[PDB]
């Protein structure tokens, strides 16, 4: 099993609006590949 | 308190709780953002707006998302451009394609973007990508030039498990990608 | 598999994950469907479409909802018309007001309505309510004339806790209302 | 503590579409009352 981790301080409050939409994006250009998502789970608690 | 929570282990041909943009679509139980074809963009957003911070109390949400994805390239030498998990305004539409990953339009910091993206970048764009030229995971904030990156070795056609967590107490976003092999 | 969960213990003035129809609005941390005023209708829908059954597998979802509501009438003699929790097609708009509760337009079974509602009926409509003339909880399917009812003694201005659960293995819908006192 | 329960078999599959929206409704007519909701939680599981 191989894994990679990364962390950074991101002051969300100063960057994004109070309400947002979350999602996935993938693109290709002069080179390319297929990008697929097989499952997705999410959780948030405010307050 | 407001909590939102969802889990999808198999996508339906008609996922009404998802908004598809560009070439995104579901097939065979999966969500396909792009096929292996040139110059294309695919995006899929969960339909419900998420309450991420509250202006009255000043509180910010804690959240965690996990997903499995696969990149299937023709060979380890023809691979681009990458994939992102992102958080943007409710009215978000696809931005520039190619190395901009469908989420940003410039490497300069643009405060009107209001987008935070975690990228899994498979192609070296000399104008802004890290100089070692390796594939990498990066945290992007209002620009395609990451604030922090981590080299990553792509395993072509392998299923990656990713977990992304934001701790509101600390303002730390953490990302972890894992291959079974 | 697909699951969805949410919990709102205090409504925001700008509650973007709800769709408001008629007179419904959020105020002082709560959701106001109607004020004590004549001939009005208020409805609020969670914005996300919910996958209740799957035509591919024939699976049907198990679900539970829990809420706290208050009916505050001028006296125990001037009280109408009632409140419902309902499940309807995604494109649902307010139906007939008054004793129809904003969800149905007839006492005759109408399969094109495709609406199931749990009513908390506080006014006796002779054309269809139970003959004992008492206030009642009822299960409505495509018609304002309940398939089953249970007398209920309204406690004016008291908070009621309701739990509604559907067991897909049994096809049984259960409703329980509780007052502290 | 006063409570009331009611059960009925409702074959949802034959009545509602595969995708639905859930919500609250309240009305008044010649007579009236204020109807308000204080909190709401929901959990659904398909498959
Ligand atoms: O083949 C890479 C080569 O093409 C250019 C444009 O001539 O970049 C295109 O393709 C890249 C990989 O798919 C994209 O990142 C880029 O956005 C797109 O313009 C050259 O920049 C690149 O060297
Ligand atoms: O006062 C009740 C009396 O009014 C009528 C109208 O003539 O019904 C109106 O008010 C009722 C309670 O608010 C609603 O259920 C009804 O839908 C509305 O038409 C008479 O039917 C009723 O007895
Ligand atoms: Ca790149
Ligand atoms: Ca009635
Ligand atoms: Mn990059
Ligand atoms: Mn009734």
């Amino acid at each position: 099993v191989t894994s990679y981790t990364l962390n950074e301080v991101v002051p969300l409050k100063d960057v994004v609006p109070e309400w947002v939409r979350i999602g996935f994006s993938a693109t290709t250009g002069a080179e390319f590949a297929a990008h697929e998502v097989h499952s997705w789970s999410f959780h948030s608690q405010l307050g | 308190t407001e909590t939102t929570s969802f889990s999808i282990t198999k996508f339906s041909p008609d996922q009404q709780n998802l908004i598809f943009q560009g070439d995104g679509y579901t097939t065979k139980g999966k969500l396909t953002l792009t096929k292996a074809v040139k110059s294309t963009v695919g995006r899929a957003l969960y339909s419900t707006p998420i309450h991420i911070w509250d202006r009255d109390t000043g509180n910010v949400a804690n959240f965690v998302t996990s997903f499995t994805f696969v990149i299937d390239a023709p060979s380890s030498y023809n691979v681009a451009d990458g994939f992102t998990f992102f958080i943007a305004p409710v009215d978000t539409k696809p931005q520039t394609g190619g190395g901009y990953l469908g989420v940003f339009n410039s490497k300069e910091y643009d405060k009107t973007s209001q987008t935070v993206a975690v990228e899994f970048d498979t192609f070296y764009n000399a104008a802004w990508d890290p100089s070692n030229k390796e594939r990498h995971i990066g945290i992007d904030v209002n620009s395609i030039k990451s604030v922090n990156t981590k080299s990553w070795n792509l395993q072509n056609g392998e299923r990656a498990n990713v977990v992304i967590a934001f701790n509101a107490a600390t303002n730390v976003l953490t990302v972890t990608l894992t291959y079974p092999n």
